[PDB]
């Protein structure tokens, strides 16, 4: 098309401190200990320089893990430590409102060749996360006054619930579930499998260890049966309940 | 998958030649978006109506076509080019995917010395490919790929090179497509005032398969591949040639109906063809023809062209067949038309007609067998492999065959809600009794009802052990419950060993001598897997004779009922 | 599980010699071979209309699957510059795990070549215009070869990433309301954070008897969403489909029922499953008002019958199931399981409240597809009886107990 | 004992179908593990004749690794990898559930897997996912070590002999030496490869020499105290190298190579004073049709221990599905400077020589015969065929009579307690010639079979159908058969059994 841009990619990184497994996690919370890092990969560049650009991000996502997973002891040597956040309990909001900066003043220094400050958040999720209420509240009310259009795009597949999709959890700890108007989901691409297992495509869980447990019931009584054939008439009119 | 789906987009005729590679004929002219998602006037109307011309007029519409010049978005010439491999790449298989589409093919190539087989187009061809295109799916594209290699593209390619061979047929053919090319495109009037090209290449396409036999045989090789029948084609006026792919509709173990989805109305028994296809007694057992006999003559005599003499043997013992009598009583048959010579000749049409998918093989009917309700009776599902309903259809297709019975719903309620006994039960009086082996041949030739065939294993309580501990002897203890057995199934008593053999003898001890002799003449077969069905059939027994030997023989005969 | 390369060669479109090898592993493997680059050369570099697409064909005994790239640029000679990333299998095997892979090969290297100009800079030949690829095809070779994986770095910031995945056979289209589903594996274990909410609401609720209109009602979910769920359960061949059980129900024996006989741990599974682990309060009712012996339960399975309904059969044996502590349901879960007995499905064919309009117009719908007696009362939410009831009410019906 | 054991000084070769793609060796020497994508089998190496225990696994990716653990108080333990996880079996549980704990570590496929020698329940872990990750199977649940290159995906990980908390690992061209106290920062790196390399080893003698190999052709000695750039030696080789390691006797090291190289292993002296050199080998292995993806060796010694006279056996495992047991001369221990017999600063460990190819095993159930046993092996007499030591062998006859004759069943065959017991139907009714008696006959071989004078013995079981006449005569002949046969020592099972059905 012909277009004159100016990129700016920048990293966004959400690191768990704890080692409390991510199975354990609850939906709707978030992480209690977290540490959020941002890596500006290319700054204000031009998009002729687009061998430049795709040149240093390639570079520094081949450095990132080195770069957070290797943290510095201060007794002369470094330790493999630290774990990256996944998706549904990353720091969406906080990664929003690091876009939101550039914008808060409009009397700011003026793009004489440019016009148009359009976001773009790239997600290896579905649409799904889970974020703090009042962050929430804090995020749309600052969306609904300057000039951006946030169009996350999700690596993955399109799943069974509507996109963009929010859990939090109230004062009561309440669960709830909300689509926010201002975020556009697009998703970069016969059965498709819709819902991730990550499990059970990996094959992660060892035969022997994931045969079941729990079976059918032991067929238990009414306390108001005295005959077999009653129970046999009451179960089969039960059969269909709820 | 058991579904039968031959994944056929269309086919070629590629030939070369010196001046390098070119097309003749393809078929359909469609685009890619509808298939993966003067006198000459007087003899296309006479052959249309006389139906020599079969062609698919969903091919031909505004909506489904695609220009003459393009095969699924690529030109004639590529195709030609891609498709006419080297030497090296001829006369063997080519296997070719352009992402979902396999170009699947066995060109015949001539020899160096210039024969077209080892013992203007006519000197200059070296070469001609009928081109396949499929799409199967990446889970089932070796099974697709190959029962369709097998089955049509191998033979057809095989007799094309013996007609070209002895006749020089494929050039002709290739010739006289070409001059109706040229004389319909730039010599009649009638082609330019026809509106639409899609209008325009029906009635070009019309001119070819009326004028060309080539073009007739690949039209209705597509046709009748892609709607899953037997391609009957007819090439030189001297030979012909029966194409189809196998259906999956026999199945011994039931299959998982809600996981893997099997055509309704497949037949649930332990008596199959494929276990006798792949064989080559038959004659043992009885035919059942899959449609009316006269639909079947209609049929066979498009198998052949000069009724020869088996063709009027597998007619004569079509016209003249009943599924209730064994094919081993139908020699007299075919000794008026001429182990043995004659049971051979029974044999092969036998193996004729259920691989042709005309009559299918069974135990011989009888009144006295219990027949069950097949859990793949087509009840449900508008048609055969859909996934008003097929109860209905065949209800009237029933009351139009067998005004004078009961309706199917009738039929089928009454075998299906008892425990199940004889056949005989049904039927209420002797006059009734053939009328009523009809409707049941009915139902087993639509997968309504199976038969229920008895298992017999052998089975050895304490008493048993405690006699042979004797006799082994001879050459708690303060109560005797009678709940407490010790007992043991012999699962395979041809292979027993010397306690288990003394079991089995002492199993059958006070018996008379004719429980002593049928007891050891059928010992062998006591292991659940023979059904007694035919082991009456092959061991010249009676049901009299079984059934006192089960009733003699009762707390140690384990009774176990299955198709 | 996945067939093993044969031979990896990068071909490359010289701008003089035209189409020839520049690097293969293993060295001299198709001369070797048999196999002569020449007589498939305008297939590994074809015209572009057959460029950027996975070409894959037969050639002998082996399968040659390739991703032939060509990019238009005036930086190159002859305005163009093509190259292909050509793998060699056996022709006796399945190649479609390893398809993606070849296909992100070339797509990737496209892009590399598109962007800084990789494989053409490669060459050090100045005749292609106006890192080693030999280490590189033998790190790919080895490694595909003997971990199914690869990590191979090529640059500062690039590098082979590729992972072969088994094919899986999709789910199917007939699972219905009235199926229940039982699962064959833990499923609270393998829950991370990455699953869909609608399936982490179903798996609770799959205990093995409760149908997918229970599961939705009880999960507050559509059952559209709870038919794809169990449908990609399934995908991960993890959950299998069965009945609703109810005492109406008909169970006949299968072909399969000497498998209760020729399996080592068939039986002793069904003596420790379907035994209640104390003396149950159902095995002190009477009909009207040690664990036990395997041949006990095979004169069990065998004594089911078509036609014959599991109360007529209770009831004909009790005293049975009484005395061996037998729970009638895990008796019946266990034999469909092992796949020795099936159920017969009842079908109300045509020849009390008021009713309501929508309720007889779905009985109506029912009634004319021929669906079972299960269907009905799932839809219905009703037992047999009231449908039986409504359904003589509406017209004269048989039963086939298939 | 390890000492009456008929492998040992003999050259052997089986044929083991499945493709198998790594292998593992007890350091008793009695058996050997092979992994496959459907799990483990595991061979007898003093009774090659029976079938292997299958232990099922099924993965669809390669394996990669499989290891012994050289615990002498853990003699039950085999530590292989199942892509991403490595899976520690217990050989004395049963086969059907026979893994014991899986370490859920890397995201990708585990590489390569080693065991500490100076402490066996210390394993450290490689992998595809470029990290190196140390175990403890005291506690095998999280690592207690983890170190990263970042780069480039791992290929092996091995300890240091003498210091117990040093390892190293390569990651494409590059090596990097591990202090398991210093984290993740590497106490050196050897970066003086151009290709990629492939197997690196430690020296069990001194407690800083490395040896590496890659692809290039290129085998390189290193000693990280004097420096890590460049090397002590270089030796150069026309073909890529896959596994290069010490030997275990003398001063010497082990090449194999890769893709080309004749496909034998080659054996070099390591006797001498920057060195570019070639690849000098004494000894070349040559067999091996198709290319050999790994070698162990087997060691047995005195139990005591007063001097060091141990004997070597090399094993290798090929592509083409072949098995070798080589001997090791006493020249090759002499070119090899190896002090055979010498007294001992610390004495040898001892293992346990007990077997695990065999199937172990241990309200109220009520004791029954269900089912018969006799109701419920082609197998055995197809994997029979593959054993070759290198008509000459009596498990050789044994398949070949099995492969000769399809009707005739066998029921046990058992070439190391030398009884067989086959069935068959045969005529020999005398109330109908044309009837066929199902017989049994039991077969017990002598130890001196099939030499003069040792005869096989014949029993048939006691069968209803057959009367005590014909069964004399058959036992009579059946005797006179295998006695005229042993008289020109010669085989008798095939005479035998073509004289029991047939003729």
């Amino acid at each position: 098309v012909d277009t004159h841009h100016t990129i700016t990619i920048a990293f966004a990184i959400s690191m768990d401190l704890s080692d409390t497994s991510f199975k354990d996690l609850t939906p709707g919370e978030s992480l209690k200990n977290s540490q959020d890092y941002f890596r500006i990969v290319v700054d204000q560049v031009s998009i002729i320089h687009w061998v430049d650009i795709m040149e240093t991000l390639r570079e520094e996502f081949m450095e990132i893990r080195k770069d957070l997973l290797n943290k510095q002891t201060d007794k002369g040597y470094s330790v493999a430590n630290g774990r990256f956040s996944p998706v549904i309990k990353s720091n969406f909001l906080e990664l929003v409102n690091f876009a939101t900066t550039i914008l808060t003043d409009p009397f700011k220094q003026l793009d004489l060749r440019h016009t148009t400050t359009h976001v773009m958040i790239i997600s290896p999720g579905s649409g799904l996360f889970d974020v703090d209420y009042s962050l929430l509240r804090l995020t749309g009310k600052k969306l609904l006054s300057l000039e951006m259009t946030m169009d996350l795009i999700c690596l993955s597949k399109a799943p069974l619930h509507i996109v963009p999709l929010f859990r939090y959890r109230d004062f009561e700890n309440k669960l709830h579930h909300c689509v926010p108007l201002w975020l556009s989901v697009f998703f970069w691409n016969e059965w498709t499998p819709r819902c991730k297992i990550y499990d059970l495509q990996m094959m992660g869980i060892t035969e022997n260890e994931l045969i079941r447990e729990v079976d059918v019931e032991y067929l238990q009584l009414n306390k108001k049966v005295k005959s077999l054939s009653e129970f046999m008439n009451d179960y089969d009119k039960n059969a269909f309940e709820v | 998958e058991c579904l039968p789906n031959s994944c056929l987009l269309g086919v070629h005729l590629v030939i070369s030649t010196h001046s390098g590679p070119q097309i003749v004929y393809h078929y359909p002219p469609s685009n890619t978006a509808f298939l993966t998602n003067e006198e000459e006037d007087m003899e296309v109307s006479a052959m249309l109506q006389d139906g020599k011309i079969s062609m698919n007029e969903i091919f031909f519409e505004e909506e489904n076509f695609q220009d003459i010049n393009k095969i699924l978005e690529f030109d004639n010439d590529f195709v030609a080019e891609f498709c006419s491999p080297e030497r090296e790449m001829c006369n063997t298989r080519f296997e070719f995917t352009v992402d979902n589409f396999c170009f699947l093919g066995l060109p015949i190539h001539v020899d160096s010395q210039g024969r077209w087989r080892k013992s203007d187009l006519g000197k200059n061809m070296n070469m001609f490919h009928v081109c396949f295109v499929m799409n199967p799916h990446l889970i089932e594209y070796n099974k697709r790929i190959d029962d369709m290699y097998q089955f049509v593209v191998t033979r057809l390619s095989l007799l094309l090179r013996y007609v070209q061979s002895k006749t020089s047929y494929i050039s002709s053919e290739c010739h006289i497509i070409l001059k109706e090319k040229e004389r319909v495109l730039k010599h009649s009037k009638t082609y330019q005032s026809i509106r639409g090209a899609g209008n325009k290449g029906k009635y070009l396409y019309q001119r070819i398969l009326a004028k060309s036999s080539l073009a007739r045989a690949l039209t209705e090789c597509v046709d009748k591949i892609q709607r899953n029948e037997i391609a009957c084609l007819e090439i030189n006026d001297d030979k012909v040639i029966s194409l189809q792919i196998p259906i999956q509709n026999e199945f011994e173990k039931m299959p998982n109906f809600k996981l893997q989805p099997v055509l309704r109305g497949s037949y649930l028994t332990s008596i199959l063809n494929m276990k006798f296809l792949e064989k080559s007694d038959l004659l043992n057992y009885a035919l059942l023809l899959l449609d009316e006999p006269n639909n079947i003559i209609s049929s066979l005599e498009t198998f052949s062209y000069q009724d020869d003499i088996g063709t009027i043997i597998l007619k004569h013992l079509v016209r003249n067949i009943q599924p209730n009598i064994p094919l081993r009583s139908y020699r007299y048959l075919i000794t008026d038309l001429l182990n043995s010579l004659e049971s051979s000749i029974l044999r092969s049409c036998a193996l004729h007609l259920m691989y042709w998918r005309h009559a299918r093989i069974v135990i011989p009917l009888s009144s006295k067998y219990t027949y069950i309700v097949s859990p793949l009776a087509p009840i449900q599902g508008y048609t055969i492999d859909d996934y008003v309903p097929l109860i209905y259809q065949n209800s009237m297709l029933f009351r139009s065959k067998f005004p004078s019975l009961p309706s199917l719903p009738i039929f089928l309620s009454l075998l299906s809600t008892d425990k199940p006994q004889a056949y005989s039960n049904i039927i209420p009086s002797r006059e009734h009794k053939p009328v009523y082996l009809n409707a049941l041949a009915w139902l087993i030739q639509y997968g309504y009802v199976t038969q229920l065939l008895t298992f017999i294993n052998i089975r050895v309580d304490k008493h048993i052990k405690m006699a042979v501990d004797e006799d082994l002897e001879k050459e708690f203890e303060y109560d005797d419950p009678e709940m407490q057995h010790d007992y043991t199934i012999i699962l395979e008593p041809e292979r027993a060993t010397a306690i288990e053999k003394r079991w089995l003898y002492r199993c059958i001890y006070g018996q008379p001598s004719d429980i002593q002799i049928l007891f050891n003449k059928l010992l062998k077969y006591f292991n659940g897997k023979v059904p007694m069905e035919l082991v009456i059939i092959k061991e010249e027994i009676s049901r009299h004779d079984l059934k006192k030997l089960l009733n003699a023989l009762d707390k140690y005969l384990i009774e176990i009922h299955h198709w | 599980g996945f067939v093993p390369i044969h031979t990896i060669f990068y071909s490359v479109f010289h701008p003089t010699e035209g189409s020839k090898i520049k690097y293969e592993f293993p060295p001299n493997n198709l001369k070797n071979h048999g196999i002569n680059f020449n007589t498939f050369k305008n297939y590994i570099i074809p015209k572009p209309i057959l460029c950027h697409k996975l070409i894959t064909f037969k050639y002998g005994t082996y399968r040659i699957v390739c991703y032939p790239v060509t990019i238009n640029s005036p930086i190159y000679a002859r305005n163009f510059f093509s190259f292909n990333f050509v793998f060699v299998f056996p022709y006796d095997c399945e190649t479609s795990p390893y398809e993606p892979a070849i296909t992100r090969l070339g797509k990737m290297f496209k892009v590399l070549e598109e962007q800084n100009q990789l494989l053409s800079k490669s060459e050090r030949d100045p005749v292609f215009f106006d890192f080693s690829i030999q280490d590189l095809l033998m790190r790919i070779f080895q490694d595909l070869n003997n971990y199914s994986e690869c990590l191979i770095p090529i640059d500062e910031g690039n590098a082979v990433d590729i992972k072969i995945f088994p094919l899986l056979r999709p789910p199917t289209t007939c699972v219905s309301l009235e199926d229940v589903p039982l699962s064959s594996v833990n499923l609270k274990k393998i829950i991370d954070v990455n699953w869909d909410p609608t399936m982490m609401s179903i798996v609770p609720y799959i205990d093995g008897l409760n149908s997918i209109a229970k599961i939705s009602k009880l999960s507050n979910s559509d059952p559209g969403l709870v038919i794809e769920c169990i449908r990609h359960l399934i995908y991960y061949k993890c959950v299998t489909l069965s009945d609703i059980f109810q005492f109406s129900n008909i169970y006949a024996p299968s072909s399969l029922i000497r498998n209760f006989l020729t399996d080592p741990l068939m039986a002793s599974d069904c003596q420790s499953y379907v035994t209640f682990p104390e003396v149950s309060k159902i095995s002190n009712l009477p009909l009207n008002k040690f664990l036990p012996t395997r041949s006990c339960l095979f004169d069990l399975y065998r004594s089911l019958s078509q036609g014959q309904t599991l109360k007529t059969w209770y009831e004909s044996k009790y005293m049975i199931l009484k005395e061996n502590n037998i729970d009638i349901r895990r008796f019946i879960t266990f034999g469909l399981e092992k796949r020795i007995i099936y159920r017969c499905y009842s079908f109300p064919v045509m020849i009390m409240p008021k009713l309501s309009d929508e309720e007889e117009g779905i009985l109506e719908e029912s009634i004319r597809n021929a669906e079972t007696f299960d269907k009905i009362c799932v839809l219905l939410s009703k037992p047999k009886l009231e449908v039986e009831s409504y359904l003589n009410e509406l017209g004269e019906f048989k039963v086939i107990n298939s | 004992g390890p000492y009456n054991s008929p492998t040992f000084g003999k050259s052997l070769s089986l044929k083991v179908d499945g493709g198998f793609n790594a292998v593992s060796i007890n350091p008793s020497g009695r058996d050997i593990v092979l992994a496959s994508r459907q799990g483990l089998y595991i061979i007898d190496l003093d009774d090659p004749f029976t079938p292997p225990r299958w232990l099922h696994h099924i993965t669809p990716w390669q394996v990669a690794d499989v290891q012994w653990s050289p615990h002498p108080a853990k003699p039950y333990w085999i530590v292989s990898t199942s892509n991403q996880k490595a899976i520690i079996w217990n050989l004395a549980k049963s086969s059907s559930n026979a893994i014991e704990f899986v370490l859920h570590g890397h995201s990708r496929a585990i590489t390569d897997i080693n065991f500490n020698p100076q402490h066996p329940d210390v394993l450290a872990t490689c992998s595809v996912d470029t990290y190196v990750h140390a175990w403890d199977m005291r506690s095998p649940h999280r690592p207690f070590y983890s170190t990263s290159s970042w780069r480039s995906a791992a290929s092996q990980v091995k300890w240091n002999y003498k210091d117990p908390n040093v390892l190293a690992s390569s990651h494409g061209n590059d090596i990097f030496v591990w202090d398991l106290r210093k984290g993740s920062t590497p106490l050196c790196s050897l970066k003086g490869h151009v290709s990629s390399v492939n197997s690196i080893d430690f020296n069990r003698f001194k407690y800083s020499e490395i040896m590496s190999s890659s692809n290039d052709g290129t085998v390189k000695f290193w000693d990280y105290s004097k420096s890590t750039t460049e090397s002590k030696r270089t030796v150069t080789t026309n073909f890529p190298i896959w596994r290069g390691r010490y030997l275990p006797f003398g001063e010497g090291y082990c090449i194999m190579p890769m893709v080309g190289g004749n496909n034998a292993v080659y054996l070099i002296n390591l006797c001498d004073d920057n060195k570019k050199t070639k690849l000098q080998p004494i000894y070349a292995f040559k067999g091996h049709s198709d290319r050999v993806i790994d070698f162990l060796w087997r060691s047995r010694h005195t139990c005591d221990g007063d001097y060091d006279d141990r004997e070597f056996q090399l094993v290798t495992w090929s592509k083409d599905c072949d098995l070798k047991l080589w001997p090791i001369s006493d020249s090759i221990y002499g070119k090899v400077n190896f002090d055979r017999g010498k007294r001992l600063e610390e004495k040898l460990p001892d293992y346990d020589y007990c077997s695990y190819n065999k199937e172990p095993e241990n309200f109220r159930r009520l004791r029954e015969n269900f089912v018969t046993t006799s109701g419920l092996k082609t197998n055995h007499i197809t994997w029979l065929s593959g054993i070759r030591m290198n008509i000459q062998n009596l498990g050789e006859e044994v398949s070949a009579i099995g492969h000769k004759f399809p009707k005739v069943v066998f029921e046990k065959i058992s070439v190391s307690t030398r009884e067989l017991c086959l069935t068959l139907n045969g005529p020999w009714s005398e109330e109908n010639p044309d009837d066929y008696i199902f017989l049994r006959i039991s077969i017990n071989f002598p130890l001196n079979y099939p030499n003069k004078g040792d005869p096989p013995k014949f029993t048939i079981e006691e069968n209803s159908n057959l009367t005590m006449s014909k069964r004399q005569e058959i036992l009579s002949n059946l005797a006179t058969i295998g006695q005229k046969y042993t008289d020109s020592n010669l085989y008798c099972l095939e005479p035998c059994i073509r004289f029991v059905l047939g003729e």
